[PDB]
């Protein structure tokens, strides 16, 4: 009976394993492509600040510029949110000389309206209630206050309260957020700080994470020996579920 | 002569259309009179592949 | 009169201009600045955010008052803590040389405590 | 000037994956190679530090690299028994001998606690 459970139970985990393989694959190829378009957005705006400059260049060429505007544009409206989108289709659908203007200046616009975007997002999604205050205040000033909140002051406005987070983080993880914590806390720049509560402490968790299954899988009960052996073949999001 | 609005038109279908007339419709926004002109003359072909 | 009364030095300043304010002690615990000559640290959410304190000798304290701190870092020597809740019970805990620690805001209770008294092995 | 066209054993751009990933490598008899993980792992060695991990694929048998590996905490085997030396904090050094088609820990994550390194990989 007990050899019966055992050649079950290896067989039903064996199956798991492969499984568990291919879902794991799947999840990397859909991040690789994610952050693919993200870089080729990211060069996009490069661009357009340098056709910005040719344009209104004093000694501009011959619809020279405008064609490569064009292609700006079309590129704007797959790569880019809605602010490019509307700026990019209304300069594709009139002539050259809008254009001309295309780059010059609503380009800019874009970018500064998808700024105060977040302006907005912050003064109600933030966490921290100086960043919601602060920059509740910010959007109701001028460009430039504008711009810089988003720049500096959301991480200056949150600072006391990011160093209060890490540091709560640091006495109570696992060796990995704890390690990190203590590291981003004795630097104290709010960049820092925020980088390691946004996506940093959460890479540590999972190194943490695999710790503790890898245990299991190798001195626990049977099931959970399957189970932990499972998790770790998996996806992240399996391993987080197998040890909560 | 092409509407005033052609391009605006052009860019409408580009939105919404299948592959073929959104592909089409790429030559006719980036390209100068005689790409619309084209666009056009197979557009009501292109729809229908 | 040349008395020694061992009232911390310069107090009367520091309140004005860190917002830290500091009563009696042995004599052997100075405020300093925090740059490269850290020794015991303390961080809270008021005055000038944080300061740091040097250690002459051993045993020492100073019983110094920070209201709002979270944390604290120690560095070649134990250092024993003791704090206060907002009803006025106190606690004490003793943190590890070379490591970081936290207080009420940033420890188990979330309780905004103040800082009562700050000791030296 | 050229160089001599011998072979010393060192594995071959131990220089960039030091850089890379973070894990070391010296010498072998050239029967193991370091390789992507994505539906080829052989020998697969999971760690806390570098790029979290990396596989390494058999050519021949038998087969050896001295790789070293701060901070590992478990290893897959597939398809072959494999020997593995860690050493401790203190300079000694231990051998497990893994089971083909498992998976083992380390002391990090094994019976000791201990935040071993990797010395030694080998291939039966």
């Amino acid at each position: 009976a007990r050899e019966t459970e055992t050649a079950n139970l290896e067989t039903r985990t064996d199956a798991a394993i492969e499984r568990a393989r291919s879902m794991k694959s799947a999840s990397e190829t859909s991040i690789t492509a994610s952050a693919t378009t993200q870089v080729e957005a990211l060069a996009l705006n490069d661009t357009a600040t340098e056709l910005a400059k040719e344009a209104s260049r004093p000694d501009i060429d011959v619809q020279a510029t405008a064609a490569k505007g064009r292609q700006l544009a079309m590129q704007a409206m797959k790569l880019l949110g809605p602010w490019h989108q509307e700026a990019a289709a209304r300069a594709l659908s009139g002539t050259d000389q809008d254009v001309l203007d295309y780059l010059r200046t609503r380009w800019k616009e874009a970018n500064h309206n998808d700024i105060r975007q977040q302006i907005v997002d912050l003064s109600t999604q933030s966490p921290y209630a100086s960043v919601r205050t602060a920059a509740a205040e910010a959007l109701n000033g001028t460009p430039e206050q504008i711009e810089a909140f988003h720049t500096t002051g959301q991480y200056t406005a949150g600072s006391d309260d990011m160093k209060v987070d890490v540091a709560r983080l640091a006495n109570t993880g696992g060796p990995g957020v704890s390690q990190a914590a203590k590291t981003a806390l004795a630097d104290g720049t709010g960049k820092t700080l925020a980088t390691f509560l946004q996506i940093g402490q959460y890479g540590e968790r999972l190194s943490d994470e695999k710790v503790v299954t890898a245990r299991l899988a190798e001195t626990g009960s049977p099931e959970v020996q399957a189970a932990a052996k499972i998790a770790l073949a998996g996806p992240p999001e399996l391993l987080h579920e197998f040890v909560t | 002569p092409l509407p005033a609005n052609v391009r605006a038109d052009i860019v409408g279908y580009w939105e919404t259309g299948g592959a073929g007339l959104k592909a089409a419709a790429e030559q006719a926004l980036l390209g100068g009179d005689e790409a619309i002109r084209k666009f056009l003359a197979d557009a009501p072909s292109i729809q229908h592949d | 009169q040349a008395v020694e009364d061992f009232s911390y030095p310069g107090a009367a300043k520091i309140q004005a201009e860190t917002g830290a304010i500091l009563k009696r002690g042995n004599g052997h615990m100075l405020m300093t600045s925090c740059d490269g000559s850290e020794d015991i640290q303390v961080m809270s959410r008021t005055g000038q955010k944080d300061f740091c304190f040097n250690v002459m000798a051993k045993p020492a304290y100073l019983t110094l008052e920070v209201p709002q701190a979270y944390g604290i870092w120690t560095s070649a020597d134990p250092v024993k803590t003791t704090i206060k809740d907002t009803d006025g019970t106190a606690t004490v805990i003793n943190a590890p040389a070379n490591d970081f620690t936290g207080y009420g805001e940033a420890g188990s209770t979330g309780e905004p405590t103040t800082l009562i008294e700050l000791r030296v092995a």
